[PDB]
């Protein structure tokens, strides 16, 4: 027997005990030490099925969520599902799960910083294009949300307002091999990467790793927000088998990029925050980087299965990360063919703004130092 | 047959 809350984190430590070890924590009587933060863990719960934190427009609307420390890459608290009137033991972890499309929050890991890391970028101020633009060899255009074109406009303010044309191009520049392997450094991977890639986490397979789920994204994240360096996503912390032995579990780091590269990154996405899409996260007092994502509809779904003239959307996403800790939000409908509607949007966002909240207060929110080899100018940052 | 699953405060939360 085990608390309601716990049931999603339980679920991957019993996966992860019997990837290292080979033993199903269930049918062998072994003490596990995990990386669950309990009250955290609680709050977390506590977002998603009350009135105290978030305003949610229906019982049904979804939320899915990992919070890393940043430092360790130890998952501190996760959550795949809100309201379970049906308790089947260790049901499917959506918090894992990578069936759904993360949109825009892959602009940041799959193109700009790949961009800057191999120097096809040298600033925050470099002016990228917006204007009308077709998937490299094919006569298919890249529209934008509004389907207009910013025209000349700086990368930060690209990423910012968050505009497909220079996003998709961006990944054109840097090359798709290069593109595959940055990801594969943050712990992400498709069998084929595509152009569609660019602006979009939906993969062929989702059999195992491919495509992108919040425990993926805030491993990816947290990189960011250390300096470029990427851990392994772990919830055990130390295994003590019936025999007495013990096996403790040191978590390694490798680097994902260059200091430079995650120091420009989260300068710019602090005016996602600020200025732009993810407003619902800002913190005053809180230094904080993200990006928001708002999926679409297939051409096939447009016409059939949705029948509305507003901005609608089945999937709403929010990446941020502090100094500490990293946190990734999905929100959405169990059948994605219900779609998001006007105030179920701003949940992503709020819901962290929530638990960012509560890890953050108390001890000093530190800013991020600006490493050798960059300088400060106007609005942005620039290399040597 | 049975195992212990231990928050990262160390103090027990599952009985598995
Ligand atoms: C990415 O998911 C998506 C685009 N990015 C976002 C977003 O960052 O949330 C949007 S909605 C955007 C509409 N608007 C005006 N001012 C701020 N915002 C948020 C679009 C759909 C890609 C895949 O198109
Ligand atoms: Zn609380
Ligand atoms: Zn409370
Ligand atoms: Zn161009
Ligand atoms: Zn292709």
């Amino acid at each position: 027997n085990y608390p309601a809350y716990m049931d999603n984190y339980l679920k991957e430590v019993i996966n992860q005990v019997e990837e290292e070890t080979g033993y199903n924590l269930l049918t062998t009587g072994m003490d596990v030490y995990t990386n669950v933060d309990q009250e955290a863990q609680k709050h977390l719960w506590d977002i998603y099925n009350t009135d105290e934190y978030v305003a949610y427009p229906d019982d049904e609307l979804q939320v899915a969520s990992t919070i890393v420390d940043v430092s360790n890459g130890k998952v501190i608290a996760q959550l795949g599902a809100r309201h379970q009137s049906s308790n089947v033991s260790f049901g499917i972890n959506q918090a894992v799960e990578t069936n759904r499309d993360w949109g825009s929050t892959m602009k940041p890991i799959t193109d700009y910083a790949p961009a800057l890391e191999y120097g096809v970028y040298d600033s925050t101020a470099t002016i990228v294009h917006d204007e009308p633009y077709n998937y490299p060899g094919t006569n298919t255009p890249v529209y934008n949300w509004d389907r207009g074109y910013f025209g000349n406009i700086t990368l930060q303010y690209a990423l910012q307002q968050s505009r497909n044309v220079p996003a998709v191009e961006t990944l054109n520049k840097v090359g798709l091999n290069r593109a595959k392997t940055f990801l594969n450094g943050l712990g992400i991977d498709y069998p084929s990467i595509h152009y569609s890639n660019a602006i979009s986490s939906n993969t062929t397979e989702s059999d195992k790793k491919y495509g992108a789920s919040s425990e993926k994204m805030a491993a990816a994240y947290a990189a960011f927000a250390n300096g470029g360096t990427y851990y392994k996503p772990m919830y055990i912390h130390k295994v003590v088998f019936s025999d007495g032995s013990e096996k403790e579990f040191s978590n390694v780091g490798t680097r994902a990029m260059k200091e430079t590269t995650a120091y420009m990154m989260t300068d710019m996405m602090k005016t996602v925050l600020s200025y732009g899409t993810g407003q619902n996260a800002y913190l005053a007092w809180l230094p904080q980087a993200g990006k928001t994502g708002t999926s679409n509809y297939t051409d096939e779904e447009i016409e059939n299965h949705i029948k509305t003239s507003q901005f609608v959307a089945p999937d709403e996403l929010f990446a941020g990360y502090t100094r500490k800790y990293s946190m990734a939000v999905w929100t959405g409908y169990s059948n994605r063919l219900t779609p998001l509607v006007g105030n179920g949007l701003t949940v992503a966002a709020k819901v962290y703004r929530s638990m960012m909240t509560y890890l953050s207060e108390g001890s000093n929110p530190e800013d991020w130092n600006i490493p050798e080899g960059l300088y400060r100018n106007g609005e942005f940052v620039f290399k040597n | 047959t049975s195992s212990k699953i231990y928050d990262n405060k160390n103090q027990l939360i599952a009985d598995l």
